[PDB]
Formats: C-alpha cells, sequence, structure tokens
RNA sequence: AGGACCGAACCGACUAAUGUCGAAAAAUUAGCGGAUGACUUGUGGCUGGGGGUGAAAGGCCAAUCAAACCGGGAGAUAGCU
RNA sequence: ACACAGGUGGUCAGGUAGAGAAUACCAAGGCGCUUGAGAGAACUCGGGUGAAGGAACUAGGCAAAAUGGUGCCGUAACUUC
RNA sequence: AAUUCCUUGUCGGGUAAGUUCCGACCUGCACGAAUGGCGUAAUGAUGGCCAGGCUGUCUCCACCCGAGACUCAGUGAAAU
RNA sequence: CGAUGUCGGCUCAUCACAUCCUGGGGCUGAAGUAGGUCCCAAGGGUAUGGCUGUUCGCCAUUUAAAGUGGUACGCGAGCUGGGUUUAGAACGUCGUGAGACAGUUCGGUCCCUAUCUGCCGUGGGCGCUGGAGAACUGAGGGGGGCUGCUCCUAGUACGAGAGGACCGGAGUGGACGCAUCACUGGUGUUCGGGUUGUCAUGCCAAUGGCACUGCCCGGUAGCUAAAUGCGGAAGAGAUAAGUGCUGAAAGCAUCUAAGCACGAAACUUGCCCCGAGAUGAGUUCUCCCUGACCCUUUAAGGGUCCUGAAGGAACGUUGAAGACGACGACGUUGAUAGGCCGGGUGUGUAAGCGCAGCGAUGCGUUGAGCUAACCGGUACUAAUGAACCGUGAGGCUUAACCU
C-alpha cells in the first residue's frame, strides 16, 4: 500500500518481558493530508500527493497556498507522493494516520542520510590505508593507483574516488514495526533509519515479502 | 645565470 | 605538472568568466541620518537603525 | 566533521584562545565597548555574558571564580560592583554586536561589541 | 575477539598453560573468535606430565574473552583474560576433565554440554 | 525530546535503589535454562555507573573462581530482578577502573559508614 | 691512572621523517657517536697541478678534481649532429 | 646572490629545583620571528589518545611504543682476571 | 663458510609451518697458514638469527589537537 | 638512445573465459555418498601465515573455492626500494696486472605546485518560447547479486553392510555492503578532578600561567567500530546447454522442417539510487502580470512615461548542510543563533567557615561546587523599514469546437 511521512524523533529502546532489548527508531507520524490525487486520465499514473506538519503563513508562497487551498487542507512542511497500488482509493483532503501501519509487520524507511561532506576514499569506499611507516612518502590515506597504463589510457567511469558522502536518499528495507501508537502519532521501528534527528522519513510497507 | 645545477640523475635504465 | 601547449586568450577569458566582481545590490538609507550604509552595518557617522551607537 | 559542535577555533590553539578571550573579556568589561573582528565578538559573547551572570550573585566564591576566569582584580571589581547590579534584571544578553565595515590591513569583518547599558 | 597470534590461557586441566590461536575456524577470511567459537591452536606452554605436549596443534573452544559477550538486553559480561578449553582435533570433546574459572551461557550447546557441566560457574 | 522522555518513563523501573561506585552490590538476574526461569546472584563492587535514565547501566566487578569478571547491567532491564547493596564503599572517584590492576589486599575498598 | 665510563658545551653524522621550483646548491626535527684525546678550536704560516696533501675514498686542493682555475696556442680538430 | 631555519672565535653568566653550563619555570635584559582575516572538507605535515589482539606488519620491529633517577639487596656463562 | 655452483645438500635444534639462523657432517664446483690459518674476553650508530617486554607496524582503522590545503583582502612566482 | 623507469610487494583495479566455487545439464567402468569426463554458464565470490628480495615454489592451517590469463606479463608525475642496474669494501675464481664474474657478500639521494584528456564530486550561465513556486513521469544510467553449517524431511530413498541422499522447508553464521548511535566501547587539548616543578596574583588561603593537554584519572555532545539494525531475494519474461510433445520431409524413425512445451547465479525485469541539457529539454497542480504614447523600412522593431506582480536574489541569525558555491531553517506577526532559566550529564563532597588533631590531614556544612557541544523553555542580544532583480497577458501556421 501507500506510505506515510513522519519525522525522525530520535532513538531509544523497548525492553520486553522476556528480557530482550529492542533498539527502536521513533518516528512521529502526524496525519498526512491528501493534497492531490493523480489518475491515469489526467496524469498518466495513479498516485496521491500528501502533506504533513505545518508551515508558517509567511513562508508559504502564493503558488503553494493556492495548491493547498484547492485541496482544502492546511499547508504542511512540504509535499510527498505515493503511488497507488491498484486496490486503494483516496480523496483530496483525506487524513491518513499512523493507523495505516497497524497490521504492517515490516516497513521500508527512506531518509536523507547524514552528510559527511567531502570524504576521502578510506571513509567513502572502505579503501585500505597504505603503510604508516616503512618508507611511505605522503601516501598514507591516498587512493593509490586509479588506472592501468597506455592500453586503457584513461580512468574508467565509476571509479571510486573521493567526494561528497552522505546527504543522499537512503532506504533501509524490512525493518520490524515494533509499535504503532495512534494517539501519540508514533511508529517504533526496530533498528536505525537514515538521517539525523528531526529529518523527514518516508515509511511504507516492505516491498520485499 | 652563472650557476647551472647538475640535472638529477636519470632512472638507471641498466 | 606542466602544460604541453600554452592555453589561449580564449581559454584564459573563459576561465576568468567567473572572476567578475558582484557589486552590492543596494545600499541602505539610515532611518535618522539618511546616510548610505550596508544592511546591518553602522553608518560612517555611527548610526544604526536610526540611533547613534558609536559616536566616533 | 563538526556536527553539533560549538566553539570557534579561530586559527589558534586552546591556550592562546583562552588567553585571548580572557584579555578581551577584561577589555570589554573595562571599556564597555570594543572594536574587534565579528567572529571574535560572537565568540566573546560566550565568555563575557557568563561572567556577568556570575557577578549577579556577589559571594567570595563568586569573586574567586571571576578571578580564576579573568585574572584581573579591577575587572572582578567592576563586575560585582557595577555590572552585576546593572544587569541584575536582564535575563541574559548583556552584550550587543554592531557590524562596522571591514579592516583596512586585511579586510577583516569588523564589529563593535558593547554592553547594553552604555547609553550615557 | 580472538584472532591469529592471540595467546589464551587454558581453562581445563589438559596440561597446557598458554596456547596461541593459529586459525579462526569456519568461514573464509573470518577475523575473530568470540566465546562459543572453535579455533585452531598450538600449545606454547605446557606442564611436564600433562595430557598434551608443547608444540601440539589441535582445536579449542573459547570460553572467556576480555572483549566479552553481549546479552540480548544489552548487558555485557567481560573477563580479565582470554581462556579456552582444548578439544580433540577430530571430535571436539574436551581433552581435560576439569574446567577452571567461569563460563557463559553462550557455551550452552549440544557439543559443549561437557564443558557447561564441568564448569564451576554459569 | 518530550516524546522520547515519555516513552522512556513508562519503561523505567521504580524499585531501583540508591548505590554508588565502590558499594558492594548483589544483583539478582533472571537465568533461563530452557523451561525453568531461575534467579542467579552476582555480587561484586560497583566500579562504574552510567546515569542515562532508561539507558542507565552499572558495571559490577566480581572475582569468580580464579578469573575476575565484570558485568555491565542495564539498570531498567527486566532481566535484572533485584539490586541490593550489601556494603557501602568509601571511594572518591566516579569510576573504579584502577581496581582492574589490583588484587586481594590492594583491591579492597574501605567502608563508608556515612 | 686510563686513546677508562655516563653525560652537556664542543666536534661529528648512524636511523627515520620532512624538505627536494627547499627556510638551505647538504638543512631541519626527533633520536644517535666521541666527548682528556690518535681530541677540538682561534690566529698566523708552509706544501701547488702530473704537482701538493691524503689513518687511502681516487678523497681533498675556494659549491670545480681519474689531473684545479685563469689567460693564451685557439677559429685545436670534429669522416659526427 | 636574500632582512636566507645554515656557519661564525672569545668574555660575563642571577633565583627555585637539580649532580649539573642538562632540564623546567623565572630575574636582569630582550623579544612575539614584516602578510593578515575566516572556515573547520579530502589529503599532507607535526602531535595526543585508543576497545580486543600484540610483529599477525615488513626486506627488516623501519617507525613508534617501551626502559629510564638515587640508595640498598642481588647478579650467570665466559674471561685476556 | 663474507668462499659451496649443484643447493633450499644432509642430519639435528629452534617454528604449526624456517631458501634465513645455530650445531654437526664433508661430496672444499672453487679454504688454508703473515696478500696469514684457526680461535678469541672486551669492544662495534657493524652483518645475520632468536626471545621477553612494548606497542596503531599490523588486523583496521577511529577520534582529537595544531600547521597547510579551502574562502576573503594584499603581494605575487616557476618549470613548460 | 635531444631517455618510453626497469623485479617483487603495497594501493587501486579492469577485462577475457580456455570456469576454481556457486548455478544448469549429457555420459559414466553413475546403487547412495563421493567422484571422473564433457557441454552451458563470467552474476557474485575466489585465504591467512612460516621461508625466501623474490615471481615461482615448499610447508602449516583454513575455505564453497583458494581459477587461468590480458591490461607497458596493469598500476613509481600513486607508495616502497629488499632484488636488479654506478661509485666503497671483501671472499672464491680468473688475470702478470689494471681489473673481471647470469659468482657471492656487507653498504649505497626514488624529483615534479596538474595546462589538456580522463575520472570523482560540486557550482555558475544559458536553454527548454510570458514569468514563477512545487510535485512528478520516466528515456536512460549506476549499485546490488557470494556463500557455509545445523536441523526437519530421514536415517528415509539407495545399499549386503559400511555409509547415506535428491527434491522441498527452517534456523543460525562467515565475508561484503548500506545506515545509525539506542546499547557496548574509542575519542572527547571546549567538562570536572588529582598531582609534580616553578613563576605570578602583596602575603596566608585560594587561584592562574608555563612545563607535550606538564603528567595523569574520568568524561558530555558530536564523530565513530569492535557496537546494532537491515540487505543479497522471491517472482516474472526470454533463453543457454539439455530434455521433450506432436510431426513430416524419408509410409518407419525423428525435439524441427510447420507447430507447441520445459529449461541456469548469465540476459530483460523485479530491489535500491541518480535521472527531462531525455536540445526528443516531457507531465500535473498552483500563483502572478490584462497601462498609455512617439517614431521609423508599420518590424517577433525601437524609445519615453507610468507601472513592478508572483517570485527571486541580496543582506542578517544560522544548520546533524557544507572546501567554496550549493542545500535546509529562520528574520520581530520571530525560538534562527547567542545569552538566560530549569533539567540532564559528567566530575566528584568547591570555597568560606567551624570542629578534631602538634601537624600533615580528617570531619561537618555537602553528593557540595562546577559543568562544552545535550534536552525543555525563554525575545534579553542580534536577525531594520527598505532598497534591488523579475513586468505589464505572452509569435506564426494549421487543425478541431462556440460566434
Ligand atoms: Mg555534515
Ligand atoms: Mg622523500
Ligand atoms: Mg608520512
Ligand atoms: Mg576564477
Ligand atoms: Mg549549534
Ligand atoms: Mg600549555
Ligand atoms: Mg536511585
Ligand atoms: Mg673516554
Ligand atoms: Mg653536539
Ligand atoms: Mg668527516
Ligand atoms: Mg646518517
Ligand atoms: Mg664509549
Ligand atoms: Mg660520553
Ligand atoms: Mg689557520
Ligand atoms: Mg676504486
Ligand atoms: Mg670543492
Ligand atoms: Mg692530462
Ligand atoms: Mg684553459
Ligand atoms: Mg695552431
Ligand atoms: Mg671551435
Ligand atoms: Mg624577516
Ligand atoms: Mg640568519
Ligand atoms: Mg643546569
Ligand atoms: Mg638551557
Ligand atoms: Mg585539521
Ligand atoms: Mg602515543
Ligand atoms: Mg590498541
Ligand atoms: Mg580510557
Ligand atoms: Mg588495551
Ligand atoms: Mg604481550
Ligand atoms: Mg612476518
Ligand atoms: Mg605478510
Ligand atoms: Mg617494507
Ligand atoms: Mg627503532
Ligand atoms: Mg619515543
Ligand atoms: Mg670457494
Ligand atoms: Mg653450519
Ligand atoms: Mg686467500
Ligand atoms: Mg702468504
Ligand atoms: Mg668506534
Ligand atoms: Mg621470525
Ligand atoms: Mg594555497
Ligand atoms: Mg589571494
Ligand atoms: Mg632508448
Ligand atoms: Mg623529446
Ligand atoms: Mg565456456
Ligand atoms: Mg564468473
Ligand atoms: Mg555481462
Ligand atoms: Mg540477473
Ligand atoms: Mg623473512
Ligand atoms: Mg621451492
Ligand atoms: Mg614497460
Ligand atoms: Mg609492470
Ligand atoms: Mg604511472
Ligand atoms: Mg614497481
Ligand atoms: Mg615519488
Ligand atoms: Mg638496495
Ligand atoms: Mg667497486
Ligand atoms: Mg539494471
Ligand atoms: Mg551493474
Ligand atoms: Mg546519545
Ligand atoms: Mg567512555
Ligand atoms: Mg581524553
Ligand atoms: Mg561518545
Ligand atoms: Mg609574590
Ligand atoms: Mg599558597
Ligand atoms: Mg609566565
Ligand atoms: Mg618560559
Ligand atoms: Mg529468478
Ligand atoms: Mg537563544
Ligand atoms: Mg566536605
Ligand atoms: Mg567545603
Ligand atoms: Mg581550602
Ligand atoms: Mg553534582
Ligand atoms: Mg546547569
Ligand atoms: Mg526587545
Amino acid at each position: 500500500m501507500i506510505g506515510l511521512v513522519g519525522k525522525k524523533v530520535g532513538m531509544t529502546r523497548i525492553f520486553t518481558e522476556d528480557g530482550v532489548s529492542i533498539p527502536v527508531t521513533v518516528i512521529e507520524v502526524e496525519a498526512n493530508r491528501v493534497t492531490q490525487v493523480k489518475d491515469l486520465a489526467n496524469d498518466g499514473y495513479r498516485a496521491i500527493q500528501v502533506t504533513t506538519g505545518a508551515k508558517k503563513a509567511n513562508r508559504v508562497t502564493k503558488p503553494e497556498a493556492g495548491h493547498f487551498a484547492k485541496a482544502g487542507v492546511e499547508a504542511g512542511r512540504g509535499l510527498w507522493e505515493f503511488r497507488l497500488a491498484e486496490g486503494e482509493e483516496f480523496t483530496v483532503g483525506q487524513s491518513i494516520s499512523v493507523e495505516l501501519f497497524a497490521d504492517v509487520k515490516k516497513v521500508d524507511v527512506t531518509g536523507t542520510s547524514k552528510g559527511k561532506g567531502f570524504a576521502g576514499t578510506v571513509k567513502r569506499w572502505n579503501f585500505r590505508t597504505q603503510d604508516a611507516t616503512h618508507g611511505n612518502s605522503l601516501s598514507h590515506r591516498v587512493p593509490g593507483s586509479i588506472g592501468q597504463n597506455q592500453t586503457p589510457g584513461k580512468v574508467f567511469k565509476g571509479k571510486k574516488m573521493a567526494g561528497q558522502m552522505g546527504n543522499e536518499r537512503v532506504t533501509v528495507q524490512s525493518l520490524d514495526v515494533v509499535r504503532v501508537d495512534a494517539e501519540r502519532n508514533l511508529l517504533l521501528v526496530k533498528g536505525a533509519v537514515p538521517g539525523a534527528t528531526g529529518s523527514d522519513l518516508i515509511v511504507k510497507p516492505a516491498v520485499k515479502a | 645565470p652563472v650557476y647551472i645545477p647538475r640535472p638529477r640523475p636519470p632512472h638507471p635504465r641498466l | 605538472a606542466v602544460q604541453q601547449n600554452k592555453p589561449t586568450r580564449s581559454k584564459r577569458g573563459m576561465r576568468r568568466s567567473h572572476d567578475a566582481l558582484t557589486a552590492v545590490t543596494s545600499l541602505s538609507v539610515d532611518k535618522t541620518s539618511g546616510e548610505k550604509h550596508l544592511r546591518h552595518h553602522i553608518t560612517a557617522d555611527g548610526y544604526y537603525r536610526g540611533r547613534k551607537v558609536i559616536a566616533k | 566533521m563538526r556536527h553539533r559542535k560549538s566553539g570557534r577555533q579561530l586559527n589558534r590553539n586552546s591556550s592562546h584562545r583562552q588567553a585571548m578571550f580572557r584579555n578581551m573579556a577584561g577589555s570589554l568589561v573595562r571599556h564597555e565597548i570594543i572594536k574587534t573582528t565579528l567572529p571574535k565578538a560572537k565568540e566573546l559573547r560566550r565568555v563575557v555574558e557568563p561572567l556577568i551572570t556570575l557577578a549577579k550573585t556577589d559571594s567570595v566564591a563568586n569573586r574567586r571564580l571571576a578571578f580564576a576566569r579573568t585574572r584581573d582584580n579591577e575587572i572582578v571589581a567592576k563586575l560585582f560592583n557595577e555590572l552585576g547590579p546593572r544587569f541584575a534584571s536582564r535575563a541574559g544578553g548583556y552584550t550587543r554586536i554592531l557590524k562596522c565595515g571591514f579592516r583596512a590591513g586585511d579586510n577583516a569583518p569588523m564589529a563593535y561589541i558593547e554592553l547594553v547599558d552604555r547609553s550615557e | 575477539m580472538i584472532q591469529e597470534q592471540t595467546m589464551l590461557n587454558v581453562a581445563d586441566n589438559s596440561g597446557a598453560r598458554r596456547v596461541m590461536c593459529i586459525k579462526v575456524l569456519g568461514g573464509s577470511h573470518r577475523r575473530y573468535a568470540g566465546v562459543g567459537d572453535i579455533i585452531k591452536i598450538t600449545i606454547k606452554e605446557a606442564i611436564p606430565r600433562g595430557k598434551v605436549k608443547k608444540g601440539d596443534v589441535l582445536k579449542a573452544v573459547v570460553v572467556r574473552t576480555k572483549k566479552g559477550v553481549r546479552r540480548p538486553d544489552g548487558s555485557v559480561i567481560r573477563f580479565d583474560g582470554n581462556a579456552c578449553v582444548l578439544l580433540n582435533n577430530n571430535s571436539e570433546q574436551p581433552i581435560g576433565t576439569r574446567i577452571f574459572g567461569p563460563v557463559t551461557r553462550e557455551l550452552r550447546s549440544e557439543k559443549f554440554m561437557k564443558i557447561i557441566s564441568l564448569a564451576p560457574e554459569v | 525530546s518530550n516524546i522520547i522522555k515519555q516513552l522512556e518513563q513508562e519503561q523505567m523501573k521504580q524499585d531501583v535503589p540508591s548505590f554508588r561506585p565502590g558499594d558492594t552490590v548483589e544483583v539478582k538476574v533472571w537465568v533461563v535454562e530452557g523451561s525453568k526461569k531461575r534467579l542467579q546472584a552476582f555480587e561484586g563492587v560497583v566500579i562504574a555507573i552510567r546515569n542515562r535514565g532508561l539507558h542507565s547501566a552499572f558495571t559490577v566487578r566480581k572475582i569468580s573462581n580464579g578469573e575476575g569478571v565484570e558485568r555491565v547491567f542495564q539498570t531498567h532491564s527486566p532481566v535484572v530482578d533485584s539490586i541490593s547493596v550489601k556494603r557501602r564503599g568509601a571511594v572518591r572517584k566516579a569510576k573504579l577502573y584502577y581496581l582492574r590492576e589490583r588484587t586481594g589486599k590492594a583491591a579492597r575498598i574501605k567502608e563508608r559508614l556515612n
């Protein structure tokens, strides 16, 4: 089915009576309000656009404000989109709560991983460090060779070099839903999800069974 | 100039 | 380490196509003294947002 | 990679930074307004405003803390004698930064930092 | 975290005193041996009339590590040294008849029941 | 976070007694040999305490049959059934890691009797 | 007492790193050797080019050494480029 | 060749600790080394710390780590004693 | 063997595993007696090998402190 | 030959397939297990040590396996320098000798600030035909794809016994990857404490500087691995080798000629990420601007005045964003940062005072004091009115509909 848009509310653990400790990420999933329903006749595919949270009526622009007023919902902190799965139908202005996940066992969570900035090859690609001693000249964390010789005469595309690490769209799949608490608007999922505290997460039912 | 340094020895292609 | 051919005036100017300075888009007029100044900077006489703050 | 970290290094080591901010705190308490660089002023807020918060309560242990942190008895007296009573009702924010152009010799962003009572 | 060249104390009375891990068994490129793990050892130090000889190559099961085991609740059990029980090289079947120092529940399996029974603790 | 504090309060146990590093403490924890649920005692000196609300832990250092053992217990973990202070110690450090390189007579803490 | 020992100055230069369009045409930093002697150092002097001097490496003889440098024979000669 | 991390003989040489002209902190005295201001990526340099392991590194324990003082006890083979 | 080609000779020791090392053998390609032979205490910034300790040398890197690198202002090269 | 750096190692690879493992199959002198041989198959994977400068090889112990080759037997403007290749020295040997040795032995400077191509990242410009804010589609591209063991089936099939399955399930690992910091830890020169030497604050007391953070002991946040969650798939399509069904040519036979099936980690998908400069520049939603004159070759023309929207940019406070740009959040109608308040955390019973003691010191006040980056609040300070850019209804042709 479709997913929800939550916010990463940090991590903690659930102690169970049988003794186990479960590391859970806490995702506050407020009501996702449908701002637009896309269909084959007009858009060519079936999806719902949702919003969540709240913005200020000075940071919401006139185009955004009109797009929200057409739906009848109040402005949220952005818009997301979920493809419909042939069996569900949503109306503009409908609220979807975390109760959508009441029966879900595993979810995929998509976040924007924490940004590491410009990373070297050791950190970014698990490149092996060269010698610390034994004669090494200024070449301890340097990448080593990047190509062969005259015969290729070039570096191949997709060479693992240094560059921007993190700050990108990551999906962690098949995380156990530990708890769905509808009154608190909370989803407790086992393990870590991408991103920092307070970042948007997209939680949808697991695509691999 | 007046002083030209000796060039560095080549790689010993021997 | 070093070039095999000298670059051209064309390549030189194309590289310098990003070296152009940006002028300050606008200057601020002081509430009280009416002097020009940078946003969020005191004026040359020591006013900021209409009040004498330095008296230099 | 600097996530959630505070404190400007200011291209100094820790001992030099500590001594420089001790001196600058003394100078700001003495003159009630000083012209420095903008990053130095922003970093000096976190040095001088705790000193005034300390000086709000006048005990011997507080005098000795202020001395351990400023190393100037004239400064420790101006705090606890003038600035503490002056800012007794301020809930923080005893300093004000005013950006003032750029330095001639190196084009450094300049800022005045003053105490918000200096209206005389 | 036992790897090759790690020296372990001997937790049984098979005669060995210090052994060296020469191979972490099970899996290519496998790096470490935790508690319930079988390693290949050589005997670096033994007692004169023991059941094993110095320089013997055989197997051993780790029973205590300084690194320790973590429990499902997050708890940790660490020890002040790495110890192992020597096993016959073909069938594991501990060589000694006594076992010194405590062990952990991680050793409660079908093949180390002898060890879990002979141990003086846990 | 208020949300996480609310989720952790509802799990924190209230029976947790007061103890300090240096105190000799018996921790009774739950052991499972399959069907039966037994209670096992671990008595030793508290060498470290980590106060983090629900994530609080404490390291107890025992000297078992020969080998010395340390056990980091999670305080609010349901496997820890009970914590009792058998003896109060009079150290003046928060962490007693120097007790690791001490044995016998050099490893004994004077009693607090405060 | 000692071409004794440990160790500063001092005299060296074993290792490593840096530097290698250097701070430096030989260094710096950390260690290292000798450190009352066949020691080290100042000032002055003497030995000179097939000559000197050399606890000897063809080492050194003014950042030049299997024959210094300067000037001359000299526009040597160059079946080579 | 430089306002150059080099070289350059002699004399004077205080305090506390110290065996000391070592070393640390100071005195007298003299300086902050003639680009600064920010930021706080990779990587390089110079350092600090490090779970478990402990030479598995490597040509080689290179480098690093380690040892380190005084007094007393005690000290093997071998020896030219 | 600073000498031995075959050759990593053989046997012994040391290692789980030793082309190195140490001991011995002698089949010395091609030792040998002042161009000295053999030994040798002490000595050596000497060559080789082993052990204890010690460790970021390594498994396998992590973090931190500074100087650069990066941005701004000023000055302003070089090989090619 | 007016120089194309030469072994091995390291680092990083990349391709082939003559395939080492895993996958599929035929034959077997294939009972099972386990093999042999051949065919298909390159998706992924494909040891650590001792010796030696080694490539190689020997050995030890693993592994599902420890593939074979190409790539200047890849890779020194990436590293090393043990070997080979200078100058010293010695041995054996050769030579009268100087010297020589695919003989050995000890020692012996490894430069380059990247212009271009390439590659990894990240921006600016313009375009995309009125402008703008969003959300998408998805051409196309990349990533990923490994595998052990145990148990059930079942001690069943098979087998005289020994031994011992296929097929199909379940669990738990190794290596690899992604994320994260709840836990366990590392770090934590920005927190607290102990302590040595010395100097200073007049002195005592208390503090501060310096001594590598002087040396240490702990330790917040952040970052992080050794910590912890997750992943490789299932499925689908089309196939390889192979196996067929029906079936003539060729009355039979025949997998093939017509036709119809099955068939593998290979291929296309499915999973994840990028992605409309996809100039073939796409779609959807929303928002904004509907004022006049002059001139000329009355041109998709130029000029003047008035008008400046949506939005943006700039500036400021900044960020779990970041080299810089960029990106995100705020700018008084405000929690953006600092301060402050409360808490937490860490350290660990401050100072002063009093008491005991000859004193060092202990005790009480007191789990005190202090406490970074944390949490929750709070306009005290700083985020200024403005100004700036961006316009004024958007070409032609044709077609389809209301006039
Ligand atoms: Mg970041
Ligand atoms: Mg170098
Ligand atoms: Mg280096
Ligand atoms: Mg430029
Ligand atoms: Mg911050
Ligand atoms: Mg200091
Ligand atoms: Mg309590
Ligand atoms: Mg002497
Ligand atoms: Mg000297
Ligand atoms: Mg000399
Ligand atoms: Mg040397
Ligand atoms: Mg000597
Ligand atoms: Mg000496
Ligand atoms: Mg003289
Ligand atoms: Mg010679
Ligand atoms: Mg000379
Ligand atoms: Mg001549
Ligand atoms: Mg001449
Ligand atoms: Mg002539
Ligand atoms: Mg001529
Ligand atoms: Mg100068
Ligand atoms: Mg000078
Ligand atoms: Mg002295
Ligand atoms: Mg001195
Ligand atoms: Mg740095
Ligand atoms: Mg260190
Ligand atoms: Mg370590
Ligand atoms: Mg520690
Ligand atoms: Mg350790
Ligand atoms: Mg050890
Ligand atoms: Mg080795
Ligand atoms: Mg190796
Ligand atoms: Mg090496
Ligand atoms: Mg060394
Ligand atoms: Mg050292
Ligand atoms: Mg010979
Ligand atoms: Mg021999
Ligand atoms: Mg001879
Ligand atoms: Mg003779
Ligand atoms: Mg000598
Ligand atoms: Mg060895
Ligand atoms: Mg630069
Ligand atoms: Mg500049
Ligand atoms: Mg040539
Ligand atoms: Mg040429
Ligand atoms: Mg093939
Ligand atoms: Mg393949
Ligand atoms: Mg392919
Ligand atoms: Mg595939
Ligand atoms: Mg070797
Ligand atoms: Mg061989
Ligand atoms: Mg070549
Ligand atoms: Mg090659
Ligand atoms: Mg190259
Ligand atoms: Mg090479
Ligand atoms: Mg190089
Ligand atoms: Mg060499
Ligand atoms: Mg020679
Ligand atoms: Mg694909
Ligand atoms: Mg691919
Ligand atoms: Mg945390
Ligand atoms: Mg810690
Ligand atoms: Mg620390
Ligand atoms: Mg931490
Ligand atoms: Mg004084
Ligand atoms: Mg005092
Ligand atoms: Mg001083
Ligand atoms: Mg000093
Ligand atoms: Mg499939
Ligand atoms: Mg604030
Ligand atoms: Mg007290
Ligand atoms: Mg007190
Ligand atoms: Mg006191
Ligand atoms: Mg406290
Ligand atoms: Mg507080
Ligand atoms: Mg106000």
